[PDB]
């Protein structure tokens, strides 16, 4: 990808960092409240927090929808979109297995060293395996 | 820091949360029963007399009781366990580490157990 | 019993503090190698056909802009980086990491180096 | 492995460092002025800190003296101790070889998959090594 | 294989150094204030000189710095500005083990010893030699 | 100075300059390899409590700390010592003492404080 | 010049007195066969993904031009060049270089006429 | 001027700095011992009584000392050439040229030297 | 084996030994006078005694003169002479060559043997070595 | 002083006391019959022009009244014993050195008086 | 190895010679007057010294007797009076079964190495040779 | 080694430079008069030139005479003699066509070089190089 857009235009206008958070000012600024307990990954030394919450059918075991948070680059936002695009209307077998190359490709041809470019591949982790604890099944998770 | 994968890319900190520790590349098994191996060779001051590497096969000396020996069989299933103690068993990867497939559990689990069980009295 | 062998046992504060980079004695280079190999062989602007390994055997892919392979030599003028242009080159393990017996030090800068200036143009 | 004897031994009555400091406790104890400038290592995350000070001399190169300060457990000071004992009237090559197993062997019986017990290791490493870059040669530090 | 770009146009870049002075030619020109005291190479057969200025840390073993002279081929100036570039930043080790088929490869070909193009490895096998002495070890050198 | 030949011949001394530790060739590093261990360990049981030295190979059985083996490694890189401190450590000639392809640290001495430290604690 | 006669020694001259060059015959016939290769190569009409030369034998995967295969023939009119647009022709020395025994010219030509032409249109 | 590059090119002023010994890889090594034992010939009227070159043996004859003849050695290192007085001694490359692992001790050298002591006494 | 030719006569009355030394006998004779603080070797049994002074360029590591003195045998004045003559111009590792060789044939009918006769041997290795420590690369020294 | 097994330990006059002549093993008497060939080898004007061994095969040369060759007898009886005078005999061990059974035969012996014999005449 | 004791006990206190000896020191004492020859050996740079003295029936071969001096270290004492006994109606060339090997290990556990404290090793081989010579047999000798 | 003589004794007086040259200097000579346009032949900085003047029996390629000029050092001389005895009275193939051991040989003990003292391969090969395209054969020359 030549242009993710990696600089992110127009009225961002500093990444989607500012776009997102907010609440401006208040003075009660901090992240509350609501939550629904999947996968949540981020590091304060790297600056990026993200966070994919799958919702997964557990009839046809479908990811039904699953989307995003991106903090960080302006880059991994087209990755994060992309990939959640392909996971929905794909089953769990898809939505696990996560990679890896995925996040690489979207933004180059893959460097086969990516250090701290996203830390989405660890927030969809997270996220369908708290689903199979809840569901009951921490063998299939090991 | 930068280079190559995996283990070495993290910034360290993700560590707790979840990770894949992949195969790097299928050498793989040696280091970790290698690892397990350590574990029963000390931790006991009047037992595990001697630990032998030598190369490919591997030798594991335990004194009176009874005596297995564990080894890498060549590709065909892929680790043999010589016992008396229980009999046979084989193991295949379910998940990127060794599940019996008479037992259900993986290798390392039964080692752990039955050596430290010996320490205990 | 603690975490975990041999890399492990360190606090992870060791990628400022000096310890060995890794020793093979056989097990360690071929995965690092692999990792290497995947690594070289993208970005490039120009066309790189797919590394194929066939086991025993190795084919590093670079551009048209010249093409080393990169195989183990048995025993005494181990690991011959048979460049066509330049030749053969042999190198014997001596600091942690491959060093050759006609030249300076380090394996590993000759091979980010050349696939840099394939890169480059 | 048999008791060195271990921690808070003996008349100090708890450790080395409780007994040496000058100012005790005191919470805004600090440590100067004089220094080598050998290695220092310290993971405060395992609780300890090393900083081996060798003397070297250049001509044969033999270690002449070595003196350790330890910081983590009492038990921790006698392996310290028999290390600066042999490592001296030896070549500079002969007192790095510590690892795992042999600081495990030193405070006990091993258990071989220890984490932290002590930092010797890097201490001694990077004392040696500090050495041969101070000769104005870098080529046995990489 | 591709464009450098060095096309020796307008006729400001053939060849640097040469094109900044002022005075010019003018067949008594002598290269002062600054000297070699390092690598030196040239073929005056097609008339292509270039001089290897290092600086390294004895400490440290990194390349500080490189300068190149190139008094040569337009082409050949950029093959010697991509390896200068690569080496400063890297330790000594990446200096060492320099072909002959890197900078060839840089160029357009990567033929060993370019007849009149390509000077750099000499010169930078010479001043890395040169070092060697004043590192004070004899031993690697020979 | 006349027989047995190098050694033992003197001038009413056995040296006053220091002398390079020769090759001859193979069998000789081997016989002072073994020498080292059973001198370190001796007038203590503690250390090791036996030792067997079979044709090619030589395993201690100590109980009391693990166990470290040694056997011959083949061509290239010639000895092999295997130690559950670091792993197998890998030792070629460079000194005409078997030095460590890793920092540089003669396997000799490895054994010195190995032994010790055992009889220590 | 002292060492090494004749193509590393000149008093400054004998590239422009006739007197043979070249000859290994092995090494040195493909290491000028591959410099005339690599400088005909360039400026091509259409991307060249690789050429690897593994170990006496080549590949050359060139979708622009000629898709010759060189190779070595075993004894009996020793080396293989296979041109497509012309056929199969063997060579042995006649010059001091491979001339052919169906034509009377050499291999080093066939690159020529095939390489170059793609480098015009 | 073109061709071949550095010993060839005529500016005459490449050849007086420094340049690795060799590039290609084993055959200059024995070629530079080759040319030895030629120069070493005239001057005695015995204590050389012919060189003769044979597959796999060189023998350089002495008879006026006494002489061994060498061969291929197997691998680890290969080809001694130490003469009794200190035993025989291995040699291995270690930067250009087949170098003792002991001191800086070089094949070539040695026997240049033993046959001109002869002249000498 | 061939004559030096040494005379050995008269008034000497053994050898070399006298001239050198010098107040003469005295039987308060003492070793002197110039030193640059190499070699010294001697067996008391054997009566022979050598100091090697060699001179060394630090630029290249190549011997630039060697000076000698011999007491003893008639053989080891020519074994100490022609190993001196060689050296010169030539780097470190020759004179090592030079001296085994040397040894080897100067005694004369081979009998593979060590000698006390020449010296040369100690004398050698001592001079390399004490070098290496004041160059102060020490690790390559052992 | 210290080292080594036996009568290695040098306090200065242990070469005045007896020992026995191999403590290792067969290969002494070799080492001993070789360095006096070596010894006995200058001071002859053409009497001795050839002395190579080669791989456990020596040769004696004398032009000028004609020589035999002495090599390793296979395993019965081992080393072979040539003569034209006295035929040829072979050997067993009564020393660790050589048997005297018919008639006190030592290879050692038998070299030396004839080699010394044109020293001489 | 077990306790002689080495040093004092059992109220010797040094060695076991010197508790018989008597002149003591005196600085002037020596080896008188009749002996049976035998062998004999002393080291004086280890300052050690043994002196076995055989007493040989000539009919059998057999020892008859045999006893010990040992000067040097009280480890050694034991090594002396185990060996006596032994082999003391045992057929003396078999009986002795010393190379090396056997004396290491009466010292308290074999080093596989000779001692340097035991000269045992070089009295026993004198003295089976003394009887040889006595016995006029010279073929079994050499 | 042997003397032709190779200093050309006597009043030449120095070699066979002064010889033909003769006159001295003079800084103005030529080649003069008839040339027959065959192979000619010098190296400056040897100071030495060869000139080998060919008659050819156009049938099977015999040299019916050929004389010589040498120019250089008085052992070079020797080469074009014995070569052109060879070359008479047979085909010049089998009587020439020899590089570095020839010159080797003859010059005395072998450098193994053709370059540059004697220039006799190189005179040699441009006469009858020069002779053969003539012939109108040049297929199995180049």
């Amino acid at each position: 990808g030549s242009h993710m857009s990696s600089i992110t235009k127009r009225l961002y206008h500093p990444k989607v960092i500012e776009h997102y958070t907010h609440p401006r000012n208040v003075g009660s600024l901090d992240k509350k409240l609501p939550n629904v307990g999947t996968g949540l990954v981020g590091a304060p030394a790297c600056g990026d927090v993200m966070r994919l919450q799958i919702k997964v059918n557990d009839s046809t075991g479908v990811i039904e929808d699953v989307k995003f948070k991106t903090f960080g680059c302006g880059s991994a936002i087209a990755s994060s979109s992309y990939m959640t695009e392909l996971v929905q209307g794909m089953t769990l077998d898809d939505a696990a297995k996560i990679k890896n190359t995925e996040i690489a490709k979207e933004l180059s041809l893959p460097p086969v060293k990516l250090h701290c470019s996203m830390l989405a591949e660890d927030a969809i982790k997270a996220a369908i395996k708290d689903y199979k604890s809840k569901r009951n099944t921490p063998t299939m998770l090991s | 820091v930068e280079s190559s994968t995996d283990g070495q890319v993290v910034p360290q900190e993700v560590l707790n949360l979840p990770l894949e520790k992949a195969h790097e590349e299928a050498d793989d098994y040696l280091d970790h029963l290698l690892d397990s191996l350590e574990e029963l060779s000390e931790a006991h001051p009047d037992c595990i007399p001697d630990v032998e590497l030598s190369h490919g096969v591997m030798t594991l000396e335990i004194p009176a009781f009874g005596t297995y020996v564990i080894n890498k069989q060549p590709p065909n299933k892929q680790i043999w366990l010589a016992s008396p103690l229980s009999g046979p068993n084989r193991f295949d990867l379910l998940n990127g580490e060794w599940v019996s497939l008479r037992n259900g559990t993986k290798l390392t689990d039964i080692l752990t157990e039955e050596v430290e069980k010996a320490i205990s009295k």
